[PDB]
């Protein structure tokens, strides 16, 4: 019964609120945490309450509810360093324990200023070619699905946010085994624009 | 802060280690957690004093020692694959209210044979003349596939200086056949820069992949090179075109 986070998942775009929801059955509450784990590193002390309800501590809010067993992190003005893993944890006994929730992975999608989708084939540097397509510059809405074919691997969505232009940018990569496979078949299982620019020669 | 010793490794199946924590922050509350995928941190043991163990809820099957305040050690007595996951060490000083001080996590991966280890193969595409025209940008992406385990760090490196800007890699390693209990794994990345940085054939682009793999007290027989911890990198200069 014990501790129930959103699990795994949250997904949101960078301008917004997203609000972390997490219920919890213990014996004796000695309050309750919320920690920030970006992957692969240590979780970091985010908030403690012990009290109803609702405490601001910046741009994070932590809010409280003992006759509901009932916690929410409220995330405003969302960043892309933001996405981490949100992890619920009670205090319990006397004091001596730390008890954790499995975790909410939030993903924080960029707001893409001037989206020009494409699929560009980028050839190996050594020799081979071994063929690599790159699905960028797409919008946050587009969701990159897996392959239908078992030999060709898709690594979902990843913002570059290229830091000196101010700017930031989402992709997928996809490869397979001289087959050969193309870049125009290579997202054919994902719902992608109309207007997706394709080049080859 | 906390200090935890190894970082990464390898044990083969029924073998035995230990795993160091060490605190500079003076508490008298240490733990050992674990920390798998559907996860989330399973307490292990605990200590209450620099002469006490106690409680699960995972305690099966490690042992854990408290002789000093300031060390908390757990150890695997008979390793097993199910054993396989991330460690984590934390301390705590209350009354003092009650925050975790957690330590920088330990990998560990138990095999049944340690053939299996082999390290990764890289790779670096070049960025398509057509992106650099189309958008005036230009996209590196960096490929380190057929590697077992899973203990990888990717780095991009430009002219001798790692970069951060502009680098986005998988924050999980793929696995290349899923089913499979022993499959590879492979893990991508990408560098985007400016059209006329790349143009710049003086530029030099690498992807450097840190893979864990072997220790110097694994003995190796085999003909095959030793999978040691080593870093494999795939270079690319700038192109005229």
């Amino acid at each position: 019964g014990q501790n129930i986070d959103q699990p795994t998942e949250m997904t949101a775009t960078e301008g917004a609120i997203v609000q972390i929801n997490c219920t919890y059955q213990t014996s004796g509450f000695n309050g309750l945490f919320w920690y920030q784990q970006h992957a692969g590193e240590a979780p970091t002390f985010l908030s403690y309450n012990v009290l109803d309800g609702l405490e601001e501590k910046g741009r994070f809010s932590s809010f409280l509810s003992r006759s509901k067993g009932y916690s929410y992190l409220l995330l405003k003005e969302l960043q892309m360093k933001d996405s981490a893993s949100y992890l619920c944890a009670v205090l319990n006994t006397g004091g001596f324990k730390t008890i954790f929730g499995a975790g909410t992975r939030l993903f924080v999608k960029a707001n893409i200023q001037n989206p020009d989708p494409a699929v560009y084939q980028l050839r190996d540097s050594k020799s081979s070619d071994k063929s690599v397509c790159l699905f960028t510059d797409f919008d946050s809405q587009t969701n990159v699905s897996q392959s239908k074919d078992s030999d060709v691997y898709i690594t979902d969505k990843c913002v570059l946010d290229m830091r000196s232009m101010d700017f930031k940018s989402n992709s997928a990569v996809a490869w397979s085994n001289k087959s050969d496979f193309a870049c125009a078949n290579a997202f054919n299982n994902s719902i992608i624009p109309e207007d997706t620019f394709f080049p080859s020669p | 802060g906390v200090t935890q010793t190894p970082k990464f490794r390898v044990l083969k199946t029924g073998q035995s280690m230990t795993l160091l924590c060490a605190q500079d922050m003076n508490h008298e509350y240490m733990y050992w957690y674990r920390q798998d995928p559907g996860m989330g941190l399973r307490l292990i043991h605990y200590s209450v004093g620099e002469g006490t163990t106690a409680k699960g809820e995972v305690p099966d099957g490690y042992n854990v020692s408290r002789l000093k305040k300031q060390n908390f050690l757990l150890g695997l007595e008979s390793a097993a694959p199910s054993q396989t996951s991330v460690y984590f060490c934390a301390s705590r000083p209350p009354l003092t209210t009650g925050e975790l001080f957690f330590g920088e996590g330990s990998r560990l991966t138990v095999l049944e044979d340690l053939k299996n280890v082999f390290p990764p193969e890289v790779a670096v595409f070049e960025p398509s003349e057509a992106e650099i025209s189309h958008t005036q940008k230009a996209t590196l992406v960096c490929l380190a596939t057929g590697f077992y385990p899973d203990h990888v760090e990717l780095s991009w490196w430009v002219n001798g200086k790692e970069v951060h800007s502009g680098v986005c890699t998988d924050p999980q390693p793929l696995k290349e056949q899923p089913a499979l209990n022993d499959s590879r794994y492979a893990l991508s990345s990408r560098l985007r820069v400016s059209a006329t940085f790349w143009q710049n054939p003086r530029n030099h682009f690498r992807c450097q992949v840190q893979f864990y793999g072997l220790s110097e007290n694994d003995e190796w027989t085999q003909d095959r090179a030793k999978p040691v911890t080593q870093i494999v990198s795939a270079e690319a200069w700038g192109r005229a075109d």
